[PDB]
């Protein structure tokens, strides 16, 4: 077939912001080239067939780090962004018990804030929109968008689909 | 070749447990998608592809899909998009507009003309079917169309998306 090679985004059609989406092998991902640690999968959906992304599975090591970067000036001026990380966990899930999954947001004045997401009671399998942070589109510089967790235990289940920077826009 | 993990088309907010759902090109009914001229299966490669269809010239566009109340979160509100894009080199817009519905269990329909020639070029749109609240059951169906006598050309259709407002 034919190759169609797209900008992974998209405008709001009545207000025109601008929304992203980044697939994990556009991100920083810590020992991503190393199998013992994240093993890259091909996404299926059954009914579609492959979606066209490689998401990396978590496979037993204790440093999980991942990072996004994105210029605050490529986005939509005046508008709140919400960051959010598309996450998956499967059989077997270890490690995870009392050590959350850290998402932040750094801004370009180094300010930064942090969530915490129990992957203990996710539901398996199930595509999880967990929510990063927030941050006004103003100024310029990058903003930084991780998931972490260095606590000292193997963790091994999660998968990470993609991260997204939305806009909350007007309708 | 790589292993695979398998998903299936909803999403789950971590935070409530608010459901939303996406449909992808080959789960559409797009009318003549397999006639050979008026659509052609690219890969829509991002930064491995997707199977996605591209308008490369007839008269008869007609798009259609289906979701399931039932796989969404009753009372909540939802926003209903077509992920589409309009791509350098298109045709036939200026004079037609596309007529999009979005149908209801409850007997209404939300109908609205879409004027082509005001997407951006080459980047994709959330063109907006609609909005609603999710009751218990019932079906959910949308219809972007037009079969004017223009020759339409340049649109490529991504998926359609059911999504609780964003917050
Ligand atoms: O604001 C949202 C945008 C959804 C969206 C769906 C399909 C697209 O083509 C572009 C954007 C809803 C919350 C995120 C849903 C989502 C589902 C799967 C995925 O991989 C990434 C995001």
């Amino acid at each position: 077939q034919p190759e169609l090679y797209a900008e992974n985004s998209w405008r709001e059609e009545m207000t025109g912001e601008k929304g992203i989406l980044i697939y994990p092998r556009e991100l920083e991902v810590v020992g991503g080239d190393d199998d013992s640690c994240w093993l890259w999968h091909s996404l299926i959906l059954e009914s579609q067939g492959q979606l066209g992304v490689e998401v990396p599975k978590l496979m037993g090591t204790k440093h999980v780090e991942v990072h996004g970067r994105w210029k605050i000036s490529d986005l939509t001026p005046g508008l709140k962004y919400q960051v959010l990380y598309m996450i998956m966990v499967e059989d077997p899930l270890e490690g995870w018990e009392n050590c959350p999954l850290k998402l932040r947001v750094t801004l370009p004045d180094g300010s930064s804030q942090t969530q915490q997401v129990d992957l203990c009671k996710l539901p398996k399998g199930q595509l999880i929109m967990t929510v990063a942070g927030y941050f006004d589109c103003v100024g310029d510089g990058e903003v930084i968008f991780s998931v972490i967790e260095t606590s000292d235990v193997v963790k091994k289940g999660l998968v990470i689909k993609d991260a997204v920077i939305r806009p909350l826009p007007p309708m | 070749e790589l292993p695979k993990v398998y998903t299936e088309n909803t999403w789950m907010e971590e935070r409530n447990g608010d459901r939303g759902m996406l449909k992808y090109p080959r789960e559409l009914d797009i009318t003549n998608v397999d006639d050979g001229k008026s659509w052609v299966w690219h890969s829509l490669v991002f930064g491995l592809g997707m199977e996605a269809p591209k308008l490369m010239g007839t008269t008869h566009v007609e798009i259609r899909g289906d979701f399931k109340m039932s796989k969404l979160t009753p009372g909540l509100k939802y926003q209903a998009v077509l992920l589409c894009m309009k791509t350098d080199g298109n045709e036939g817009w200026d004079s037609c507009p596309l007529n999009v519905e979005l149908n209801l269990p409850d007997g209404t329909t939300q109908k609205r003309e879409v004027d082509l020639t005001k997407f951006p070029t080459d980047e994709f749109v959330m063109m907006v079917l609609g909005y609603f609240e999710a009751v218990e059951s019932g079906d959910i169906t949308f219809s972007v169309v037009d079969t004017s006598d223009c020759v339409k050309k340049g649109f490529v259709v991504k998926d359609a998306a059911l999504r609780p407002l964003p917050r």
